[PDB]
């Protein structure tokens, strides 16, 4: 029998497409209400609120952070409360330009789009100590940034895209590395220059010029 | 229920599983079925799910007396008795290999299970 | 004008003091202790 | 000469086909069958600007034979 | 931060670069659970002290025990009676009606 | 029922069928003549 | 370089690479301005030579 | 038939602490007509049967107007009761015979001149463009709630073409509906060519039926001499749509 | 604190303590009519149907039986203390036998509890994980997180505290902030005053890396400043022990006009302050 | 030699043969049939065999029921809850034993739900007459490519109702038989973990 | 190509997530149109004065 061809990331995910002609139309809340109609309480075991993987296999090695997932069958997508935020070109460029224009105003969380290239230059942002927290980060949509301050002004002090155009990307060799671990002739621990490797894992310059290698540059912060 | 038909009102949910739990045999519920819907009464969605789903069992257990007829007669079921017990009735309104066709109608979030 | 704010005014009596060739007025650490009351995160 | 150009060698084609040398195996679309035995095969290829430091696909048009 | 780990190149500084994650988290577990690293002995202990007096100790681990664990030899045939068995089940009916 | 759309019509754009351009997004070569550093130029500017 | 040069990327930055290139330019090319480690061996000769 | 166990000791605050269905129910009406636009409220509208009503039973409409949208006599007579015929119609375009999506079933009790004038010919310009669509709905829809199939999406955007076009006919001074025109010929091109790539049968089926071939057409020399044209193909993900296996034989 | 008003009573921790091993030694049986049959639960002077329709918790239903015979004592004796036999008064009882030891008897207790309708909550996990808090077992208290987990009860902020003081009892001091971190990021938890004492605890003993008092003082001003609370004599301790460990005279001097702002703000020092 | 020797010796070779993991063709569900109507065989001792259904003939019920193949039945993409591959009926007792699959999103498909598994034991009590009162159904779930010691012992233990003793008696290469579960799935472990430790649903 | 296959199966279990989600969807159309059919009958038997 010819079966159709599944198109496009709607299709192969399975989009409903409950609303009539539009196939663009989001979709998460609605998924989201019929997942939880879908589950039962069962009596001789419910769910709880916190994050939940598909599968056994993709709990996190880290046994205290193993506290905090739970395994769900089909109930581990959706998950998440915040919206992709609207009025840039590249996730990076409006990642910094509203952590940039929220520090500004002495505001305490950001909520910014996440990406893959995006909580990950957040995670390296909150181990180098520029963010303070983050709310709702397992959402595969947005999440926010708990801002860090120190009296009176704000930690991170510039931040900026490495597409400044928002269209030009690059490609840092680990020769371009090394000259952003050692720039204007001192050794700098001090402003994080951020990439991300060939095996999609996001890196600072450190562990960039550590382990020898380089990456798509993202974004620099400090 | 012609009489009922013309006042408009409706039959409750309770009303309808409590109706339909008293027939014994299929042939006499289609009878309450072709009834009501000759004589154009009002119920709710809920009252048609668990109608049909009190059709669904009654022809459930009118086969398990057939093949249970055939049993003590013959001493050993057949493998048309063993499949009637994993597979059961495949055209049904709330078949058992999908358990979330009553999730959205009733409230309570499970159907009204039976016992005699 | 934020130029003129008493966190900045703060910030630049600390940055002052922090030579070591100025001496600090007795309202430096009397506010160090006891800070301008925020507008902000409320 | 200035803006300065170059040859891009990293593409689609230097990602699918091991080449002997480079415009060995080219991949491309029929554009046109007006001869015989000769099919214009559209092919794309890619120039590097350093200044600006990005790259553009160019087109070239071959003949090829399909007998 | 401290600031001497934003200018200066030395390498436990990379420690300060991580978040703080737990000491029985980055570390294999034991026969328990979660143990710290400095609980069990052979982390603790350097290389150089381990052959006079710790082999001295931990001797009970392994020459000591009841009669069947130091008296049982354990290269034996563990399969015999399987095969045994079998050889005389086929050969007993010898047979195929 | 019928569709009487003729492609004549719509490729050679009659009954005045306008397309709105995009606003200044031809991205060509000849037209850029500034050099492109990661980070750009002047990479955090604080407006004091 | 392109004839007879082994120069295979630009120094520092680079236009967007995919696939192998992306591996090669970033980790797997040879670079000789390394002042902690020099260009790695194929396997196995890299093993008996980590001191 | 047993009495029950006495209780021998009881708290108030026990009794101070379905509506998580209730909750999810009212999200689930929320998402699919109450949080859209009203360009999509609108389709909403169109295409399923009660939307606009919510569990109140009483419209947006209805809370403010309840004189002009509730009825004004209530009759004890003649009640329709339970629809055992709902099975036949899920949606609105399953049942464009009549006017306002009524079923010929809900139409017996009354005389002729209700159902004529409920008929195919009092229906408005906006219904009888929903009864075209509905046609085509009927043919390509893969199940009964399925409005975004490639064929059903191809021929939705050549009924919008037809119906500017035949407003532009009679009004060639329309300067919105020369643009809305152009965007959706381009849009009509888009689908019908991914339709071309996904569904080769059905996209041959709607080209022959309608007379219309060259549809799918070049517009310059000079662009479609470089390729550009097949690379529409790569660019949009379609150049290994093709299953070899169906149509040629490919060793 | 009830807990403390509970421990400190003698002869009610006995009735409790012989409660609990007779609840550990035999279980009762969830019976009908002859439930006084054994010696073990005397009388003192149709069930589950009723308790599924009027929402009534089966130990609040008296059948004659051996289980509500010792549902009567366990309120006769919890009543003598001042409790109420309640998912309130239940948490009191078990927290405080977790204090003295005693945790299968505190286990036995929660799982007759559970048994007889009043249901395990969060706060009842809490006064379990107690028990490996004060002795200092990771595994007894992860266990219990995984457990309430398991039966459908998401953890609040005194899980977590809990699993916190277990981690800091048991000499693993950046896990407390990893514990915090990841309350933040996935159970989307607020942090509480007590969340703020038990790190700045964590964080005065923590030698995991080098950067641990400017954390503290970041913290200490994070709490302050940007979370908007006013610090009290636990926050102003944890500080002033931390404090006082650097010989570096700024940090001396932190800690004294820390001690100053504490006797300017009406908080008295006592033994621990001039400690 | 050696070959023909345990050809001669080892009847039950290709069993075993399959049991490990060796059989890349098929599988071991037609030598886990075989294995489970030679167990029956020698349990019920009055045995009937017609197609894929074995009965014995005692009044009391033992029979083996092949239901379908649960890794062609299985279509990907479709939404139909609980597809199993052998049913036991032993006395009172009900075992659906399914052999899991090797993708791990049909796994929580391939197991039958509460409501389904109450419906098979009350098609059990409509067809043999048992009372519901004493009816007993319970899943079993199998590792997909090989089947471990734990596995096979768990299935003389439930559905066959054998100890250790008397199956090593019945079953002389059981003691030597030492295939234990791969470390490198963790998914099948949690699910039959959570799935053999369940009680027996009763009606 | 263990990569590959894991994401194909993972298609496979959208698919079939699609499917469940389209059936609640059914019952929710349902009962809107039984409350347009209420207010359907009730708008009709007045307009058969």
């Amino acid at each position: 029998q010819g079966h159709r061809l599944l198109h496009g990331k709607r299709e192969r995910e399975g989009s409903l497409f409950a609303v009539a002609n539009d196939v663009k139309r989001d979709e998460r809340l609605l998924r989201q209400q019929l997942n939880a109609l879908l589950e039962e309480e069962r009596m001789p075991t419910p769910l709880v609120d916190l994050p939940g993987v598909e599968r056994r296999r993709d709990l996190p090695a880290d046994p205290i952070t193993r506290l905090f997932f739970q395994h769900k069958g089909d109930h581990a997508l959706y998950y998440g409360t915040y919206d992709k935020p609207s009025v840039l070109y590249t996730p990076i460029y409006d990642f910094c330009h509203r952590i940039r224009e929220a520090t500004e105003q002495r505001k305490r969380f950001v909520v910014v789009p996440s990406t893959i290239e995006t909580r990950g230059c957040a995670r390296v942002m909150h181990d180098h100590g520029l963010v303070a927290g983050f709310r709702d980060f397992h959402n595969d949509r947005a999440f926010a940034v708990e801002l860090k301050y120190f009296q009176g002004d704000s930690t991170i002090n510039v931040i900026e895209p490495c597409s400044y155009d928002g269209r030009t990307e690059f490609e840092w060799s680990p020769k371009m590395m090394r000259r952003l671990l050692n720039t204007h002739g001192i050794h700098n621990r001090l402003v994080v220059y951020i990439c991300r490797t060939a095996d999609n894992r996001i890196i600072d310059h450190i562990h960039a010029v550590k382990e020898n290698i380089g990456g798509r540059g993202l974004m620099m912060v400090h | 229920m012609h009489l009922a038909g013309r006042n408009g009102r409706e039959l409750s949910v309770r009303t309808i599983q409590h109706l339909f739990a008293r027939t014994d045999s299929f042939a006499e519920a289609l009878a309450v079925f072709y009834t009501m819907r000759r004589c154009h009464v009002a119920m709710n969605m809920e009252a048609y799910y668990s109608m049909l789903y009190s059709l669904q069992r009654l022809e459930e257990e009118g086969w398990g007396q057939h093949f249970r007829n055939e049993y003590e007669e013959n001493g050993a079921p057949s493998e048309q008795a063993m499949d009637f017990i994993v597979k059961g009735i495949s055209n049904a309104l709330l078949p058992e290999n999908k358990p979330w066709l009553g999730r959205v109608m009733f409230q309570d979030r499970n159907v009204p299970d039976r016992r005699y | 004008n934020e130029k003129y704010e008493p966190w900045e005014h703060m910030k630049r009596m600390g940055r002052l003091v922090g030579t070591g060739f100025y001496i600090p007025p007795e309202w430096y650490n009397h506010f160090r202790m006891f800070p301008p009351i925020n507008h902000n995160f409320q | 000469q200035r803006p300065r150009r170059m040859p891009w060698p990293y593409d689609l084609t230097s990602l699918i086909f091991n080449q002997p040398r480079q415009g060995s195996d080219k991949i491309g679309y029929v554009v046109g069958t007006s001869m015989l035995k000769t099919a214009v095969v559209a092919t794309n290829h890619m120039v590097y600007y350093p200044k600006f430091n990005q790259r553009v696909s160019r087109t070239k048009r071959f003949f090829a034979h399909d007998e | 931060k401290v600031p001497h780990s934003l200018i200066y190149n030395i390498y436990p500084y990379l420690e300060e670069i991580r978040r703080r994650k737990g000491m029985m988290a980055m570390h294999p577990p034991g026969k328990d659970g979660l143990l710290m690293p400095d609980r069990v002995v052979d982390n603790r202990l350097p290389d150089h002290l381990k052959r006079g007096y710790y082999d001295d100790v931990y001797w009970k681990d392994f020459f000591a025990g009841s009669d069947e664990h130091l008296n049982e030899p354990r290269m034996g045939l563990r399969g015999d009676e399987m095969r045994r068995r079998l050889e005389e089940a086929q050969t007993s009916p010898a047979p195929t009606t | 029922t019928e569709w009487k759309l003729s492609p004549r019509d719509i490729v050679l754009r009659r009954f005045g069928q306008h397309t709105k351009p995009p606003g200044k997004a031809a991205l060509d070569v000849g037209s850029m003549r500034g050099s492109v550093i990661p980070f750009g130029r002047s990479p955090g500017e604080q407006l004091v | 370089g392109g004839p007879g040069s082994p120069v295979r990327g630009p120094g520092y930055y680079a236009p967007p690479m995919e696939g192998e290139h992306q591996r090669g330019y970033t980790a797997e090319w040879r670079d000789l301005r390394n002042p902690m480690r020099p260009p790695e061996f194929p396997t196995p000769w890299e093993r008996k030579y980590r001191q | 038939a047993m009495e029950h166990p006495a209780i021998w000791l009881w708290y108030p605050w026990r009794m101070n602490p379905h509506m998580p269905q209730r909750r999810a129910l009212k999200n689930v009406h929320g998402a699919v007509f109450n949080d859209l636009t009203p360009v999509q409220k609108k389709r909403q509208e169109q295409m399923l049967y009660g939307v606009n009503i919510p569990e109140t039973r009483q419209m947006k409409f209805e809370e403010q107007h309840p004189l002009l949208a509730g009825a004004l006599r209530k009759l004890e007579g003649q009640p329709k009761g339970f629809p055992f015929w709902y099975r036949k119609y899920p949606t609105r375009r399953h049942a464009y015979e009549y006017r306002f999506s009524i079923p010929v079933e809900m139409l017996d009790g009354y005389n002729d001149d209700v159902k004529k004038a409920l008929s195919k010919g009092m229906m408005s310009i906006q219904e009888k463009q929903f009864a075209q669509e509905a046609m085509y709905m009927e043919r390509y829809a893969e199940h009964d709630f399925d409005t975004t199939s490639p064929a059903v999406l191809a021929v939705k955007r050549a009924l919008k073409c037809r119906v500017l076009r035949n407003h532009l006919l009679t009004n060639p001074h329309n300067n919105i509906i020369k643009t809305v025109l152009a965007n959706t010929e381009r849009k009509l091109n888009h689908a019908l060519r991914r339709l071309r790539k996904v569904d080769f049968k059905k996209y041959w089926e709607i080209i022959r039926d309608h007379d219309v071939q060259d549809i799918l057409q070049p517009p310059n020399l000079v662009t479609y001499r470089q390729g550009s044209y097949w690379k529409y193909d790569w660019n949009a993900g379609l150049a290994i749509s093709t299953n070899l296996a169906d149509v040629m034989d490919p060793r | 604190d009830i807990t403390k008003s509970v421990e400190r009573n003698a002869s009610g921790m006995q009735a409790l303590l012989e409660i609990g091993n007779k609840l550990l030694r035999s279980p009762p049986s969830p019976e009908p009519l002859s439930g006084k049959a054994s010696k073990l639960y005397p009388p003192v002077g149709r069930a589950e149907e009723l308790s599924a329709k009027y929402n009534v918790p089966m130990a609040y239903i008296d059948d004659s039986s051996e289980a509500s015979n010792a549902s009567k004592s366990l309120a006769l004796v919890m009543e003598d203390v001042g409790l109420e036999f309640t998912e309130d008064g239940l948490t009191v009882v078990i927290s405080a036998l977790s204090r003295q030891g005693y945790g299968t008897i505190g286990r036995a207790i929660f799982d007759f509890a559970s048994a007889m309708g009043l249901g395990p909550s969060a706060e009842m996990y809490r006064a379990l994980m107690k028990y490996a808090s004060r002795r200092g077992d990771v595994n007894e208290s992860m266990a219990l997180i995984e457990e309430m987990k398991g039966n459908g009860i998401t953890p609040r902020i005194g899980n977590w505290h809990e699993l916190m003081y277990t981690f800091y009892k048991a000499k693993d001091y950046p896990a407390v902030s990893q514990i915090v971190d990841n309350m933040k990021m996935y159970a989307n938890i607020e942090p509480n005053e007590v969340t703020f004492v038990l790190q700045l605890k964590a964080l005065a003993k923590d030698n995991s890396q080098l950067n641990s008092l400017p954390e503290a003082i970041q913290l200490f001003d994070q709490m302050e400043n940007v979370y908007g609370f006013i610090a009290s004599r636990p926050h102003y301790d944890a500080m002033m022990f931390h404090l006082s460990q650097s010989p570096r005279p700024e940090m001396r001097l932190r800690c004294e006009e820390l001690a100053h702002k504490m006797e300017l703000m009406g908080i008295v020092w006592n033994a621990n302050t001039y400690l | 030699e050696l070959v023909a020797h345990i050809v001669r010796n080892y009847s039950q070779i290709d069993i075993i043969y399959d049991f490990l993991g060796f059989n890349y063709s098929e599988g071991y569900r037609s030598s886990l049939r075989r294995y489970m109507e030679y167990l029956q065989c020698k349990t019920a001792e009055n045995v009937r065999a017609s197609g894929r259904l074995v009965t014995g003939d005692k009044g009391e019920h033992n029979i083996l029921f092949d239901y379908c193949v649960s890794r062609e039945s299985l279509v990907s993409g479709d939404s139909c809850q609980g597809i199993i591959d052998f049913l036991y009926i032993n006395g009172n007792d009900v075992t659906l034993i399914i052999i899991a699959s090797d993708n791990p999103w049909l796994r929580n498909r391939q197991l039958p739900h509460r409501r389904q598994m109450e419906g098979i034991a009350r098609r059990v009590c409509f067809v043999l007459g048992i009372p519901p009162s004493e009816v007993r159904i319970r899943n079993l779930l199998l590792p997909p490519t090989y089947l471990d010691k734990g596995s096979i012992v768990r299935l003389n233990d439930i559905v066959f109702r054998l100890s250790n003793e008397q199956s090593n008696l019945l079953i002389p290469w059981l003691t030597n038989y030492n295939k234990e579960l791969d470390p490198k799935d963790v998914d099948y472990t949690a699910l039959a973990k959570t799935t053999n430790e369940e009680e027996w649903l009763t009606l | 190509e263990k990569k590959r296959i894991e994401a194909r199966q993972m298609m496979d279990g959208r698919q079939a997530l699609k499917k469940k989600h389209l059936d609640l969807l059914r019952e929710f159309h349902e009962r809107q149109f039984f409350f347009w059919y209420e207010r359907a009958s009730e708008r009709l038997q007045n307009m058969n004065l």
